[PDB]
Formats: C-alpha cells, structure tokens, sequence
C-alpha cells in the first residue's frame, strides 16, 4: 500500500519486566510532518520524547494509547512544532490491528500523543491522523493490552516506554498488499 | 464509548 519511509523502535516494559521491542513502520511520503513529529519524539532530538513515559490508557479489544510525555496522565504533551498542530490529512484509515495514530482533542489538535489500534476501528476515521502501523512486535502489543487495568483503563503496572529510536530506510518500501 | 481523546475522555 503506502511507502514506509523511517522506522522507529519502541523496548517497552511493564511492571518490573523487560517485555520486548515493536518496530514501526511510518508513511512518511503521505503524511511528512505528523511522522517529522512522532521520529523527532522518538530520538530526543529536540531535548524532549518518549523515552521513558507511559502509556496511560489500555482497553482491551480498543486500543492502547500513549505519548504524553509531560504530564503522564492524558491531558499534556506537545509536538516539534508548538504545543498543538492542525490535522495534516486523513488519507490513511486505521484498517485493522496494528496501525498507529494520533489522539487528540477534537479538530486540529496533535500533540505527542498518539495510540496503537488493537482492533479494525473504522469510527475514528477521518477523525485522527493514521501515520504508521506495526511492523514486528505485535506479540507485545498484545502483552500491554492484556494488562489488568483499574476502572479508569490506566494500567496497575506502568508500561514504559524504555528506550526508543529511529532506524533508518534507505529505500522506502510497500507494505502486504492489498 | 471508545473514543481516544486527550484531556476530556468521553464515554
């Protein structure tokens, strides 16, 4: 389908264990400056990032949402380009398990935070910017969403994000087609 | 519901 351009690796942790690495894949030629926003985040280029917050909110059978990297709680975060960022397009649609995009907070509203479709979640379309999707490590997406959650979706153990990083593409190329 | 907001989560 579209073009991976860039990559990006996220080790994660729940609780006191190591659980693994999740590579995506992001569609850099289709949405340019929401994956400049997320790979800038990922690297710590620009002195802040995802390296070592949480994600906040689980729901199995949904979604599992992450990226607020200042206030820890779903309210904060901010992008490369201020602290909110208008929608660039909504091309890409969050077809099935394993796409990544953007949460926000209404029209225009981007930030860092961001969340990994467990499930097909064709209400949200048009609505938040898809950008990327799971290469490998989708075993370990499915770890955090199985999490024990309190009645707010918040995890009991803190799923950290470890470490994380760009991988470069020297030559962008299509996901399984069709 | 199952919406993914960031700072009012609604149902």
């Amino acid at each position: 389908g579209p073009k991976v351009t860039v990559k990006v690796y996220f080790d994660l942790r729940i609780g006191d264990e190591d659980v693994g690495r999740v590579i995506f894949g992001l569609f850099g030629k289709t949405v340019p400056k929401t994956v400049d926003n997320f790979v800038a985040l990922a690297t710590g280029e620009k002195g802040f990032g995802y390296k070592n917050s949480k994600f906040h909110r689980v729901i199995k059978d949904f979604m599992i949402q992450g990226g607020d990297f200042t206030r820890g709680d779903g309210t904060g975060g901010k992008s490369i380009y201020g602290e909110r960022f208008p929608d660039e397009n909504f091309k890409l649609k969050h077809y099935g398990p394993g796409w990544v995009s953007m949460a926000n907070a209404g029209k225009d509203t981007n930030g860092s935070q961001f969340f990994i479709t467990t499930v097909k979640t064709a209400w949200l379309d048009g609505k938040h910017v898809v950008f990327g999707k799971v290469l490998e490590g989708m075993e370990v997406v499915r770890k955090v969403e199985s999490t024990k959650t309190d009645s707010r979706d918040k995890p009991l153990k803190d799923v950290i994000i470890a470490d994380c990083g760009k991988i470069e593409v020297e030559k962008p190329f299509a996901i399984a087609k069709e | 519901x199952l919406l993914v907001t960031a700072g009012l989560v609604l149902a």
